[PDB]
């Protein structure tokens, strides 16, 4: 499935 | 460079709190969501918990719910875990860890997953309701039993103490050559137990003075043993 | 959780070698499969991430391939600053690692010497017995060590530790100690430590009587 992303950017 | 600096472990007793800091720079910290994992020799690499870039959100691995709180600080650059109620086996090496996009830097989309990258240098946590204790030295010494060809072995068992470490040289760190100190075993006491040994030639037992020197500084115990043929 | 299992658990190689570890998951992961390195008391280095891509700055002689449920990390040519730990990670759901494959120095086989050591007067006195079996400078790291007491195996009283592998020769040593209560070992005769290991033509068995001192 994938983990989401935890970060300010999806960079 | 990305630096991820971490302070705070020690040893304590079941029941009570520690608080790790982890401190970034080298990197725009309040852009990455942060973990901490810890790691055990019996048990390897476990994942602990995580937060988001601004601490908006975030989770945890199910053994630790209830007991441990990951915050930050994004003005002071410093990701901490509060650990309360602490456990035997929370014992570990504790390290933060920044979150990284698990793919292409340039791909956008639905395939996309999330790890970590880069890691502190880890702090060690050690609970446990042992208290400090320094070690017994008895000697292991060298007969017929303990001579292969023209060669003897002999040492020192350093028993029963706690915590970690204990530092062992032998004849004042003049004898070097065949020393192998092994590590430290944790009894089912909660107490270590280690043994130090040296091989030497046979020949030189009636006349060369073997003393191991055995240092334990959380208790202040300094010994030397001098350990003889049977 | 999402088990992830590796092989083997201990490597060993060459220098110039070509070497190739194995990373199993329970169910599939995509590639969502990270490999990470580590050596003793250091943290854990990112190496390769979704299966096969190299991280900035890694040598160019890491590599890695897979999909689904197997996955596989290949050093083209070993270093010496590669023998190490390595540790595969799924990041498909949560984080979950293997157990870490040792690649450690290959060399011939060397058997073990074999030593035994009777409790000290001075333990004694204070109540308990210990009885410790050294197996010194020896490989392959796997060795079969049975402590015995007038012919009884013992099982779960006693603890062994094994040295990293030395710097000088790539061999290991081994202590293993026997712990009773004074009263127990009082109420036998003959101690022993038998040691079975490809480098020895026969088990060595190393033993002493009570009160032979």
């Amino acid at each position: 499935d994938g983990n989401p992303d935890p970060n300010a950017n999806p960079n | 460079q990305v630096q991820l600096v971490e302070s705070g472990g020690g040893v304590v007793q079941p029941g009570r709190s520690l608080r790790l800091s982890c401190e970034a720079s080298g990197f725009t910290f309040s852009n990455f969501g942060m973990h901490w994992v810890r790691q055990t020799p019996v048990k390897g690499l476990e994942w602990v918990a995580i937060i988001w870039f601004d601490g908006s959100y975030k989770y945890y691995t199910d053994s630790v719910k209830g007991r441990f709180t990951i915050s930050r600080d994004n003005s002071k650059n410093t990701l901490y875990l509060q650990m309360n109620s602490l456990r035997a086996e929370d014992t570990a090496v504790y390290y933060c860890a920044r979150a990284r996009k698990g793919q292409r830097s340039d791909y956008y989309g639905s395939e996309t997953s999330y790890t970590f990258d880069n890691w502190g240098q880890g702090t060690l946590v050690t609970v446990s309701s042992a208290s400090t204790k320094g070690p017994s030295v008895f000697p292991l010494a060298p007969s017929s039993k303990s001579t292969s060809g023209g060669t003897a072995a002999l040492g020192c068992l350093v028993k029963d103490y706690f915590p970690e470490p204990v530092t062992v040289s032998w004849n004042s760190g003049a004898l070097t050559s065949g020393v192998h100190t092994f590590p430290a075993v944790l009894q089912s006491s909660g107490l270590y137990s280690l043994s130090s040994v040296v091989t030497v030639p046979s020949s030189s037992l009636g006349t060369q003075t073997y003393i191991c020197n055995v240092n334990h500084k959380p208790s202040n115990t300094k010994v030397d043993k001098k350990v003889e043929p049977k | 959780d999402i088990q992830m299992t590796q092989s083997p658990s201990t490597l060993s190689a060459s220098v110039g070698d070509r070497v190739t570890i194995t990373c199993r998951a329970s169910q599939s992961i995509n590639g969502w499969l990270a490999w990470y390195q580590q050596k003793p008391g250091k943290a854990p280095k990112f190496l390769i991430y979704k299966a096969s891509i190299l991280e900035s700055g890694i040598p160019s002689r890491f590599s890695g391939s897979g999909s689904g449920t197997e996955f596989t990390l290949t050093i083209s040519s070993l270093q010496p600053d590669d023998f190490a730990t390595y540790y595969c990670q799924q990041y498909s759901s949560y984080w979950t690692f293997g157990q870490g494959t040792k690649v450690e120095i290959k060399r011939t086989v060397a058997a073990p010497s074999v030593f035994i050591f009777p409790p000290s007067d001075e333990q004694l006195k204070s109540g308990t017995a210990s009885v410790v079996c050294l197996l010194n400078n020896f490989y392959p790291r796997e060795a079969k060590v049975q402590w015995k007491v007038d012919n009884a195996l013992q099982s779960g009283n006693s603890q062994e530790s094994v040295t990293e592998q030395d710097s000088k020769d790539s061999t290991y040593s081994l202590s293993s100690t026997l712990t009773l209560s004074k009263a127990d070992y009082e109420k036998h005769k003959v101690y022993a430590c038998e040691v079975t290991h490809q480098g020895l033509s026969s088990p060595v068995t190393k033993s002493f009587n009570r009160g032979e001192c």
